[PDB]
C-alpha cells in the first residue's frame, strides 16, 4: 500500500488463478442442513422445551 | 529488475542526478507538515515521503 | 443486630456525605448534631495532607537507611533514588488513606448521623440520596456542610444566609394544592 | 598518573558520595597504570603490579571474601601477599579477572549459583538456559577469593575483555577463547548454551581458515560485543538494546533485536574507509576510521553507524564510550563529548557535540574510560 | 442443577475397589490391541510427523494393525506387554480410587441430592491421578518399552519378558531406582489431564440432551461419545510426550531424538513435527477411550443398579 | 506484518495501518521537521 | 434527572463491575491484562513524545516537543500519563479485591451462579429443596420470616 | 477507456456492516423494545475491549512480560523526572527572593 | 536555557539514518523560532473554535 | 547454530502465517469488488 502503483501487469501470469484448498470446511458445509435444523429446533428449543422430549402422560 | 512486473530497462535515477529545484528561491514548508498535524497524527499527501 | 442491612449499606462515601449535607440543608439535622462529626472531618483533613510530611523524615531514619535502600542509593543514579523514595512514600500515603484511624472515626461519625436520620424520618432516609456529580467528593460535601454550619451558626444569618429555624406555613398536605399533577401537565 | 572518577552513583567511584564533577582519587600517588570499571566496582593496577579493588563486593567480588560494600580503595590480599604482579584486569557486573605477568589468569566473583533454595528454576530452566558467570571454574559456584582459571594461559595475547556475564581472550595468533554466558549471541560463537570452561570460538576460527580474517581485537560491554578483524570492519554481536550493534539497514525495521553471529556494521556511511579503533559502552559503540573520522551508534538515536561531526583538523587519539555518553580526545588534549561525559562543559558547542572543560583535571588526560554510569580519567 | 444429583446410595470402599478392579480388567483386556496400535503409530512418526495431506493426514490404524499381524505373531502379538499394562493399570486404579474415595468422603455434601461441583471433583481427581500415575510410572514405562520395541532397530531393543524382569533390567542396567521413574512427570501430567477431561464434557452433553430430548436411553451414550472425543483431544499430546519419554533409550546413540525432559520433548516435537504432530494415532486413541469407557460404564451401571435394587431404593433413585 | 518486515517505513507517514510488531515511524511522536 | 450524570457509574469500581460486567474473577483479570497493555502503551507514548532520560536527555527543555509546544505540551503529557496511571491503579485495586474475594474467600456472584446452574429450560423443581420453586417453599417459613415489625420514627425535626 | 479502478472497498464493507447493525438494532429497539445483552457472551465484549489496546501494545512487543515491566519502570521514572524538573524552579525563585531581599 | 545546547535533536539523527533528501538537518539555534508549534496549533483550530 | 528457540521460530512462522491469511481473506472475500467472489458469497 502507498508504495505500489495501482495498475495491471502486462503478463498474464499476474492473473488471479483459483486453486483448491482444505476440505474440513466443506465437511462443515456438507452437514449444514443438519446443523442448521438442529441449531434452530433443539438449541433454540423451538417451539418449546417439551415438544421434542419423549412424550409422557401426567401422573 | 522486478521479475514479475518490471523490465530490464528499470534503472532508478539517483538522487544526485535528479534536477534541482530552481523555479523559485522561497522555501515550501508544506512538505514538512506542521507541528500541529504531526502532533495530531494526520496523514497528508503533501508531506508523504 | 448486625444482620439487618441498613438502608445505606451500599452508599459510597460521597453519597453518605451528600446525604448528611442535604439533611442539614433541609433542616432535618440540627446544628447540634454536627459539632462532633465536623470536628472529626477537620482532623481527617489534617490526617491527609500532613502524613507525607510526617512520613518523610521517619523513613529517612527507619526504611531509607536499610540495606536494600542503601544498595539502591549507592549502585543507582540519584534519579532512581528519588523515584524509590517517592514511590515508597506514595505507597505509604495510599495505605494510610485507605486505612486511617481518623478516616475510620469520620466514617463512624457519618454512620451515627445516618442512624439519627433513620431514627427521625424512618425509611425516608433513602430519599436524601441522588445522582451526585462525578467529580464532587466526600470531602467537598463535608466542606459544604461545614460552610453551611458557619453560615447558620454565626453572623450574617438572616442577613446574607437563610436561618436554621424554618417558618414554613402550617397547612394540611393531604388537602393543600400541589404543584405537580400525578400524570398530566396543569396550568 | 593520578586517578579521576565521577559518575551517576558512588559505588565504584572510590568515594562514599556521588559527584558529577570529576574528583581526584589520590589514594594512589600518581602510580595508576590501568583501570577497569564495571557497573558497580572498579579494579586499578598500579606501576608495581599491585591490584586494588573497590566498590560493591557482591557475590564475592573485590577479592576480599565478603559480600559487602567496600567504597574506599583497598588492595587485593591474594596478589599483594605473594607479590604476584598483575598485568591486566577485566571487571564485569559481578566478577573480576586478573591476568598476571607469568600468563596465569585468575577470576573471582559471581558464577551463576542460585541466590536461594526457593526459586522458580523449574519453569525457568524449562524455558531459558542455565545461568552462568564469567568464571572459568566449570561450575556455577561463586568465588569469594581469587582462584586461577584452569588450563588458560594469556601470554602475548592481543586483548582480553568481558561483558556483564561473559569473558573473551584474543591471543597473538588471532585465536578467540570465550567463556561465560553465551545467550543471545553475546560470545558470537553461534550457541546460546553457557560455557562454564573456556573454549575456542569456532566462528572466528572458521573465518581465519576460510576467509582468512584475523581478529585484531574484541571489546564488550553489557551483553554486547564488537570485534575488529584483519580488514577494517567491525563485527557486532549480542543484545541490541539501543542500537549499539549498528546493523539496522532500514531505520523503521525493529527486527534487529539481537545477533547470534558476528554481523558487520552497516558500512553505508563510511564506504571506502577502514576502522582504526573502537570503544564499546553499555548502550553505545564509537569507532574511529582511518580518515580520522568518528562514527557512533547507540543511545537509541543511531541504529546504524552515523558520523560524529566533531572537527577533523586534529587527529583523534583517544575514544571513550559510556552509558548515554561518549567522548573523543585529540592530540592537543581537547575532549569533545556527546552528552556530559566529563561532567563539565565549556560554551563551545556544535551540532552534535560539546567540549569538556580542561579545568576539571590538573594535568593532561592520558586515558579515559568507564562504560556503565561511572567514568574515570587517568591524568599525568 | 446442584439439587439434581442422585447419591441416595454410596458404595463402600470394598465395593468400589472390587468393582473397579474387575470391570477395568475386562475393559483393559478388550482394548489393549488398540492401545498397542496407538503406541506403535506414535513411535513410527517421532522425527517425521504427519506428512500426508488433506483427508490422508495422520497414520491409518488399520494399516498398522495389518503390519503388526503380518509380523507373524497373530492376535497374540497384540497382547505383548499386557502383563505390565494390566498390573500398572490396576495399581494406578487402586491408588487413585482409594485417594479419591477418602478425599470425597471427607468433602462430599451432606444432602444426598447435592454433590461437589465439577471443579472440586476435578481437583480431587487430578490430585489422585497424579499421585497414582507417579507411583505406577515404572510399570507404564516397562509396558511402553515392550510395545515400542519391534518398530525399532535390533540393537535399540530392550528385550523385556515381564514386568518384574523389566524392572530388574531397568534398575540394574540404567542404575538406581530413579531409573524406574524415567518420564514420570509426563505420566503425572497425562493422568492429571485425563482425570479432568472426561467428567466435564460428559455431564455437559448428557444434561443438554436430556433438556432437549427428555429421558431417552441414548443420551448417556451420545454424551459418552462426545466426552471421549474431548478427552482424546485434551489428553493425546500428553500421551504422545509420555510415549516419547518412555521409549527413549539410555544410550544417546540409540535414539532418533534425545529428550532431556518433558519440555525438551515438546520442543523437539514442535520443531520437527509441528503442532499437528501431537495428534498421531488420534483415531486409535479415541476408539480405545470410547470402548474402555463404554465397557466400564455399562458393566458398572448394571452391577450398581442390581446392588441398589437389593438395597430398597426406589426406581427414580436408581 | 508479524515478525516479518514487508513494508518500507521510509515510504510511509504512519506505520501502523496494519497490526505489526516490526515497524516504527521515521517521524516519531516527538519528531517535528521544521524550517 | 437534572443531567448531573451520564454514565451513572459512581466510581471506576462501579464502572468495571457493572458497565463492563466483570462480575467474576477471570473477567476481572482479563480487564486487568487489557489495562496493563493500555498503561504500557501510554507510558511508551509519553516517553516517545517527551524523551527525557532516553538518549541522555535530562532536561525537558532539551526536547523537540518543548521547543515546539513549550510547557503546555509538557502539562498535557503529564495529565495524560497521570490519568492513565490513575485508571490503571483503580483497575489493579479492583482486580486484587476480586481475587481476594472470589479466590481466597471463595465468594461468588450468586445470581450469576444460579443462572449458571440452570441453563434456561431445565426441570429442577424438587420437593426436597425449599428454594427450588415457589410451590415448595413451606408456609411456616413465610410466616416466620415476617414476624418482626419496623420501628416507628420519632419526627423530631 | 475507463481509468484504473481500485479493487477493494473496505469503507464500503464497513458502511454496510453498520447499515445492518442500524437496521437490526433500531428495529428491535423501536418495535420489540429489545436491546441485546452483550454481557451474556462476555468474551465477545472483551474481544471488543481487547482490540482497542492489542495492536498498539503489539507494536512495542508488550505481549512479552519483561517489556511491560521495563516500560512501567521507565515510565514512572520519566514521570518523576518531569515532576522534579517542574518543582525545582520553586527553589530557583527562593534563591532569587533571597538575593532580592 | 539553551546556552550549551547542541543544534541536533533526535529527529536529526533519525534523518541522518534515512535516504530522505527532501529534509535537511538544522544547523543553527532554534531560539528564533521557539514555540512555533503553538502558532501552528492555533492555525489548525482557528476556524473551528467558534 | 545451536539456537535455543527453534520451536519458537516455528511458532513465529505460524503466527506470521495466521496474520497473512487473515489479511488475505479480508482483502479477497470481504473487501473485494470482484463480481465472481461476490456472486459466490451471494450463493
Ligand atoms: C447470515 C449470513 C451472514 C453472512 C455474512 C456473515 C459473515 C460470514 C459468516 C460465514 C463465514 C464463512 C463463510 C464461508 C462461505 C463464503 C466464503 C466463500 O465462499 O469462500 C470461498 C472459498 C473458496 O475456497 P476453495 O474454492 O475451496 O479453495 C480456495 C483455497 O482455499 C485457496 O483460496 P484462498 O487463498 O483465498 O484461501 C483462503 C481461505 C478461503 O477464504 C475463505 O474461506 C473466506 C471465508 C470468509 C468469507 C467472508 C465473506 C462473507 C461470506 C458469507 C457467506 C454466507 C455464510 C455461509 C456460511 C454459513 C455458516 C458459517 O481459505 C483458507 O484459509 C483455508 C481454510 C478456510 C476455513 C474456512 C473459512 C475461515 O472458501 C470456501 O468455499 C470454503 C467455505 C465454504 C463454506 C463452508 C464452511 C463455512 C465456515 C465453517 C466454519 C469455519 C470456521
Ligand atoms: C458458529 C458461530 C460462532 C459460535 C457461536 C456460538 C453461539 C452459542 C453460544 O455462544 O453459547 C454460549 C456457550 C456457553 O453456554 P453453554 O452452552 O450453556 O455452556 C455451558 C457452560 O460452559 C457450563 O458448562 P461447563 O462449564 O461444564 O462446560 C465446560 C466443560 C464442558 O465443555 C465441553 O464439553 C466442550 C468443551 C470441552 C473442551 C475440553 C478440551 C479443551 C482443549 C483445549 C481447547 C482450546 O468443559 C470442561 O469442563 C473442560 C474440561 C477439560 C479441559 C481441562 C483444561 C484443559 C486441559 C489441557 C488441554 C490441552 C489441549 C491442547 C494440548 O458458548 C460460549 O459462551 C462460547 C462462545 C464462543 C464464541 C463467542 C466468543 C468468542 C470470543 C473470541
Ligand atoms: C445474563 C448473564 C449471563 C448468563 C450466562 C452466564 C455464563 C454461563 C456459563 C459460561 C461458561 C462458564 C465458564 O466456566 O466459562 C469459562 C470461564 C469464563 O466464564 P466467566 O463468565 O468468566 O466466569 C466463570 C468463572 O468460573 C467464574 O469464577 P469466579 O471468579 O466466580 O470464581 C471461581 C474462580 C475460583 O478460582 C480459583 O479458585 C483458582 C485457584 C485459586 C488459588 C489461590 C487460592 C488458594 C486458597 C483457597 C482457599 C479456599 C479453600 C481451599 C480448600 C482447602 C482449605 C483451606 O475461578 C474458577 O474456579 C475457574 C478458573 C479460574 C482461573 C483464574 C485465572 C484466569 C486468568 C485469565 C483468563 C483469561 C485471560 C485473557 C484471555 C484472552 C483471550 C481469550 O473462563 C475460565 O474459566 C477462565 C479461562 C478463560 C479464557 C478465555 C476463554 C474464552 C472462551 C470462553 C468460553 C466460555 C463458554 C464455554 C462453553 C463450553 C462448551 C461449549
Ligand atoms: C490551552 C492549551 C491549548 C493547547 C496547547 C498545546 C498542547 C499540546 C500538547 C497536547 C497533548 C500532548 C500529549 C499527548 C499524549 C499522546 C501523544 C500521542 O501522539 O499519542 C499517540 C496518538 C496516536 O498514536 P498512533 O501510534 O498514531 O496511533 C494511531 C491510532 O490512535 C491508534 O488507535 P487505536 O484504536 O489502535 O488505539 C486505541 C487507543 C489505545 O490506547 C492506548 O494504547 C492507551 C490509551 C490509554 C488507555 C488507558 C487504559 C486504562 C485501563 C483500563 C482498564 C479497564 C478496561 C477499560 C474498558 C473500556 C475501554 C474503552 O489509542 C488512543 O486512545 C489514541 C488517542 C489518545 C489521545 C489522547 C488525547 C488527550 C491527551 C491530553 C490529555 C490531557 C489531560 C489533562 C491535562 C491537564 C491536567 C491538569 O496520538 C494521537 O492520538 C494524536 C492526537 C492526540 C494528541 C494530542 C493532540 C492535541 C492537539 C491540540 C489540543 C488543543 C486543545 C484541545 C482542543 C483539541 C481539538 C481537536
Ligand atoms: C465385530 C465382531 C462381530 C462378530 C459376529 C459374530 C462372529 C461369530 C464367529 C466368530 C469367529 C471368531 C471367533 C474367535 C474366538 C477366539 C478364538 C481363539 O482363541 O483364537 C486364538 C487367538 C490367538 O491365536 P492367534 O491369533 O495367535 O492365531 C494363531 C495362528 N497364527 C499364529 C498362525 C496366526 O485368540 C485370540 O486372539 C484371543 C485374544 C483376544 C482377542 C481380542 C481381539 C480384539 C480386537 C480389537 C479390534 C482390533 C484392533 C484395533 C484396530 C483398529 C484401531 C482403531
Ligand atoms: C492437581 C491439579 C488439579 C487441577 C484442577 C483444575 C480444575 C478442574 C478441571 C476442570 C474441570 O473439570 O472443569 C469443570 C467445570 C465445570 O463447571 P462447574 O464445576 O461449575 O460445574 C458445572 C456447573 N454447570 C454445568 C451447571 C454450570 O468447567 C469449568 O470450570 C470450565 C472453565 C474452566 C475449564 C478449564 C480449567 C483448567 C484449570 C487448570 C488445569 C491444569
Ligand atoms: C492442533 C492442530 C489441529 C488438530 C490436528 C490436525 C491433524 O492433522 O490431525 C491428524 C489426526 C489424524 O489421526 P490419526 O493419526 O489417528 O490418523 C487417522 C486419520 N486417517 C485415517 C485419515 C489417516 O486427526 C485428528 O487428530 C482429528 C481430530 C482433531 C482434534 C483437534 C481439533
Ligand atoms: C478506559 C478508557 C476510558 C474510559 C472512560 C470512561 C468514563 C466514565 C467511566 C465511569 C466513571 O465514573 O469513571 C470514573 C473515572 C474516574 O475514576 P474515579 O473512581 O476516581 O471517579 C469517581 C470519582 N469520585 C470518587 C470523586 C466520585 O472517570 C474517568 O476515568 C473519566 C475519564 C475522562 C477522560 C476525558 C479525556
Amino acid at each position: 500500500e502507498s508504495e505500489d502503483l495501482d495498475f495491471q501487469c502486462e503478463s498474464f501470469k499476474s492473473q488471479h488463478f483459483r486453486k483448491k484448498g482444505p476440505i474440513s470446511q466443506y465437511l462443515i458445509l456438507g452437514l449444514l442442513p443438519i446443523l442448521y435444523f438442529g441449531t434452530e429446533f433443539f438449541y433454540n428449543h423451538y417451539p418449546d422445551e417439551d415438544y421434542w422430549r419423549v412424550a409422557h402422560p401426567p401422573p | 529488475f522486478h521479475h514479475d512486473k518490471g523490465y530490464k530497462y528499470d534503472v532508478t535515477t539517483p538522487y544526485d542526478q535528479r534536477y534541482n529545484y530552481v523555479a523559485d528561491r522561497l522555501g515550501h514548508p508544506e512538505i514538512l507538515g506542521n507541528p500541529f498535524e504531526r502532533l495530531m497524527r494526520l496523514e497528508g499527501d503533501i508531506y508523504h515521503p | 443486630n448486625n444482620l439487618r442491612l441498613k438502608p445505606w449499606f451500599h452508599w459510597t462515601d460521597e453519597e453518605r456525605s451528600h446525604a448528611i449535607f442535604s439533611a442539614y440543608e433541609k433542616r432535618i439535622l440540627k446544628s447540634e448534631d454536627l459539632p462532633s462529626f465536623l470536628r472529626a472531618n477537620r482532623i481527617n483533613n489534617v490526617s491527609t495532607w500532613v502524613f507525607p510530611l510526617i512520613a518523610l523524615p521517619l523513613f529517612n531514619q527507619s526504611i531509607f537507611k536499610l540495606g536494600f535502600a542503601q544498595r539502591i542509593l549507592l549502585t543507582r543514579p540519584a534519579i532512581e533514588w528519588h523515584c524509590f523514595k517517592i514511590a515508597t512514600v506514595a505507597a505509604s500515603w495510599l495505605a494510610w488513606l485507605n486505612f486511617s484511624p481518623f478516616y475510620r472515626k469520620l466514617e463512624n461519625e457519618k454512620e451515627y448521623l445516618l442512624d439519627t436520620l433513620e431514627s427521625r424520618i424512618g425509611i425516608n432516609v433513602l430519599d436524601l440520596n441522588d445522582a451526585l456529580p462525578r467529580w464532587t467528593t466526600s470531602q467537598e460535601y463535608n466542606r459544604r456542610t461545614q460552610q453551611l454550619y458557619n453560615q447558620r451558626n454565626g453572623f450574617f444569618a438572616g442577613l446574607l444566609y437563610p436561618q436554621e429555624e424554618s417558618s414554613r406555613p402550617l397547612v394540611d398536605i393531604a388537602s393543600f394544592p400541589k404543584n405537580l399533577h400525578k400524570e398530566k401537565l396543569t396550568k | 598518573g593520578n586517578l579521576y572518577t565521577w559518575g551517576q552513583y558512588a559505588s565504584g567511584t572510590g568515594f562514599e558520595t556521588a559527584s558529577a564533577v570529576p574528583r581526584k582519587v589520590d589514594y594512589f600517588s600518581g602510580n595508576v597504570s590501568k583501570v577497569a570499571m564495571g557497573p558497580y566496582h572498579t579494579a586499578v593496577i598500579t606501576n608495581d603490579g599491585s591490584l586494588y579493588t573497590f566498590g560493591w563486593g557482591q557475590n564475592g567480588a573485590l577479592g576480599n571474601g565478603a559480600k559487602e560494600f567496600q567504597l574506599s580503595p583497598s588492595p587485593v590480599s591474594f596478589f599483594n601477599d605473594k607479590k604476584l604482579k598483575v598485568k591486566d584486569v577485566v571487571v564485569g557486573e559481578s566478577y573480576t579477572i586478573a591476568v598476571t605477568e607469568n600468563g596465569e589468569v585468575y577470576s573471582w566473583g559471581y558464577g551463576g549459583e542460585p541466590s536461594s533454595k526457593i526459586n522458580l528454576d523449574f519453569f525457568r530452566n524449562a524455558i531459558l538456559p542455565q545461568r552462568c558467570g564469567a568464571l572459568g571454574s566449570g561450575d556455577n559456584k561463586n568465588r569469594l577469593t581469587p582462584q586461577q582459571i584452569a588450563n588458560l594461559k594469556a601470554d602475548g595475547y592481543k586483548n582480553i575483555s568481558g561483558g556483564d556475564n561473559f569473558a573473551t581472550l584474543v591471543n597473538q595468533s588471532g585465536e578467540v577463547i570465550n567463556w561465560g554466558t553465551g545467550l543471545f549471541g553475546s560470545l558470537g560463537n553461534g550457541s546460546d548454551y553457557p560455557l562454564f570452561t573456556p573454549e575456542v570460538n569456532a566462528y572466528f576460527k572458521h573465518l581465519k581458515e576460510h576467509e582468512g580474517l584475523t581478529v585484531q581485537s574484541i571489546k564488550s560491554a553489557g551483553h554486547f560485543s564488537a570485534a575488529l578483524l584483519s580488514n577494517g570492519k567491525l563485527y557486532t554481536f549480542g543484545v541490541n538494546t539501543q542500537g549499539q550493534l549498528g546493523i539496522r539497514e532500514n531505520l523503521g525495521h525493529n527486527t534487529d533485536q539481537n545477533a547470534r553471529l558476528p554481523t558487520p556494521v552497516v558500512d553505508r556511511h563510511f564506504v571506502g574507509q577502514k576502522v582504526v579503533d573502537f570503544e564499546v559502552g553499555e548502550n553505545t559503540l564509537v569507532f574511529l576510521t582511518d580518515k580520522n573520522e568518528v562514527f557512533f551508534s547507540g543511545l537509541e538515536l543511531a541504529y546504524q553507524p552515523i558520523r560524529w561531526e566533531i572537527p577533523t583538523d586534529k587527529k583523534i587519539v583517544k575514544l571513550a564510550a559510556s552509558k548515554d555518553t561518549f567522548a573523543a580526545v585529540t592530540e592537543t588534549g581537547k575532549i569533545y563529548q556527546f552528552n556530559e561525559f566529563v561532567g563539565v562543559s565549556t560554551n563551545e558547542v556544535g551540532n552534535d557535540y560539546n567540549v569538556a572543560d580542561s579545568k576539571a583535571f590538573e594535568g593532561k588526560v592520558v586515558d579515559l574510560g568507564g562504560s556503565y554510569g561511572i567514568r574515570f580519567a587517568i591524568v599525568n | 442443577m446442584n439439587y439434581s444429583y442422585k447419591r441416595y446410595w454410596e458404595p463402600s470402599t470394598a465395593e468400589v475397589i472390587g468393582l473397579s478392579l474387575s470391570v477395568n480388567t475386562i475393559s483393559a483386556a478388550l482394548t489393549y490391541p488398540i492401545e498397542f496400535v496407538k503406541v506403535r503409530s506414535q513411535i513410527r512418526t517421532e522425527g517425521v510427523g504427519i506428512r500426508s495431506k488433506n483427508l490422508y493426514m495422520g497414520i491409518n490404524p488399520n494399516k498398522v494393525f495389518r503390519e503388526i499381524h503380518a509380523t507373524g505373531n497373530g492376535l497374540r502379538g497384540f497382547y505383548q506387554g499386557f502383563e505390565s499394562h494390566l498390573i500398572g493399570r490396576l495399581s494406578y486404579l487402586f491408588i487413585r480410587n482409594l485417594t479419591y474415595k477418602i478425599i470425597y468422603d471427607r468433602t462430599k455434601p451432606v444432602k444426598a441430592h447435592n454433590d461437589l461441583s465439577h471443579r472440586e471433583k476435578g481437583v480431587i481427581a487430578g490430585f489422585a491421578g497424579g499421585l497414582a500415575a507417579f507411583l505406577t510410572s515404572p510399570a507404564d514405562l516397562v509396558n511402553t518399552r515392550t510395545i515400542a520395541e519391534g518398530g525399532k532397530p535390533k540393537e535399540w531393543r530392550w528385550g523385556y519378558k515381564g514386568l518384574m524382569d523389566g524392572i530388574n533390567k531397568i534398575a540394574a542396567t540404567e542404575g538406581g531406582n530413579a531409573a524406574l521413574f524415567r518420564g514420570s512427570y509426563a505420566n503425572v501430567l497425562r493422568a492429571v489431564i485425563l482425570n479432568i477431561s472426561l467428567t466435564g464434557p460428559f455431564d455437559y452433553l448428557n444434561e443438554k440432551i436430556w433438556i432437549t430430548f427428555g429421558d431417552m436411553t441414548w443420551n448417556k451414550y451420545a454424551a459418552l461419545l462426545w466426552a471421549s472425543f474431548w478427552g482424546s483431544v485434551a489428553t493425546l499430546p500428553f500421551d504422545n510426550i509420555r510415549t516419547r519419554l518412555y521409549a527413549q533409550n539410555a544410550d544417546p546413540t540409540k535414539n532418533r531424538l534425545t529428550y532431556s525432559g518433558w519440555a525438551d520433548a515438546a520442543k523437539k516435537l514442535i520443531q520437527h513435527e509441528g503442532i499437528s504432530g501431537f495428534y498421531v494415532g488420534f483415531y486409535a486413541f479415541y476408539i480405545r477411550t470410547f470402548l474402555y469407557a463404554w465397557t466400564t460404564v455399562f458393566i458398572t451401571d448394571k452391577i450398581t443398579s442390581d446392588w441398589k435394587r437389593k438395597a430398597g431404593l426406589k426406581e427414580w433413585q436408581i | 506484518c508479524i515478525y516479518q518486515a514487508y513494508q518500507n517505513p521510509l515510504r510511509h507517514i504512519n506505520t501502523g495501518h496494519n497490526p505489526n510488531n516490526v515497524y516504527e515511524d521515521i517521524v516519531m511522536l516527538g519528531d517535528y521537521p521544521v524550517q | 434527572d437534572t443531567y448531573k450524570k451520564w454514565m451513572y457509574a459512581r466510581n471506576w469500581d462501579d464502572f468495571l463491575q457493572r458497565d463492563c460486567k466483570a462480575i467474576t474473577f477471570p473477567r476481572a483479570f482479563a480487564l486487568w491484562i487489557v489495562g496493563t497493555l493500555g498503561m504500557a502503551t501510554a507510558s511508551k507514548w509519553c516517553r516517545q513524545i517527551l524523551p527525557v532520560g532516553s538518549h541522555g536527555i535530562t532536561k525537558i527543555s532539551q526536547t523537540q516537543f518543548f521547543h515546539q509546544f513549550g510547557p503546555l505540551g509538557t502539562l498535557g503529557a503529564v495529565g495524560f500519563y497521570g490519568l492513565t496511571a490513575y485508571l490503571y491503579y483503580k483497575t489493579t485495586i479492583f482486580t486484587v479485591k476480586k481475587f481476594y474475594s472470589h479466590c481466597i474467600l471463595q465468594e461468588r456472584e450468586w445470581i450469576f451462579e444460579q443462572e449458571r446452574q440452570n441453563p434456561g429450560y431445565g426441570e429442577y423443581f424438587f420437593k426436597d429443596v425449599p428454594l427450588s420453586a415457589e410451590e415448595h417453599f413451606n408456609d411456616l417459613a413465610r410466616g416466620e420470616m415476617a414476624k418482626k415489625k419496623f420501628e416507628k420514627p420519632n419526627h423530631e425535626f | 477507456r475507463y481509468s484504473r479502478n481500485r479493487q477493494t472497498y473496505r469503507t464500503g464493507a464497513y458502511w454496510c456492516l453498520y447499515v445492518n447493525i442500524i437496521a437490526v438494532v433500531a428495529f428491535y429497539f423501536w418495535f420489540y423494545k429489545f436491546t441485546m445483552n452483550f454481557g451474556y457472551l462476555w468474551w465477545l465484549l472483551y474481544s471488543l475491549i481487547l482490540s482497542f489496546f492489542f495492536s498498539r501494545a503489539l507494536k512495542h512487543r508488550f505481549y512479552n512480560p519483561l517489556n511491560v515491566m521495563t516500560e512501567f519502570k521507565n515510565g514512572f521514572m520519566w514521570f518523576i523526572i518531569i515532576l522534579i524538573n517542574i518543582f525545582k524552579p520553586l527553589l530557583k525563585l527562593l534563591e532569587n527572593n533571597y538575593i532580592n531581599l | 536555557l539553551y546556552l550549551k545546547s547542541t543544534n541536533y535533536n533526535r529527529f536529526d539523527y533519525r534523518l541522518k539514518q534515512t535516504d530522505w533528501g527532501f529534509y535537511i538537518n538544522n544547523n543553527s539555534n532554534y531560539i528564533q523560532n521557539i514555540f512555533s508549534g503553538l502558532k501552528y496549533i492555533w492555525r489548525g483550530l482557528r476556524f473551528w473554535i467558534i | 547454530v545451536n539456537n535455543y528457540f527453534y520451536y519458537l521460530d516455528r511458532i513465529k512462522k505460524l503466527f506470521t502465517y495466521l496474520n497473512d491469511l487473515r489479511k488475505h481473506i479480508l482483502k479477497k472475500y470481504v473487501y473485494t469488488i470482484n463480481h465472481k467472489r461476490i456472486a459466490i458469497n451471494y450463493l
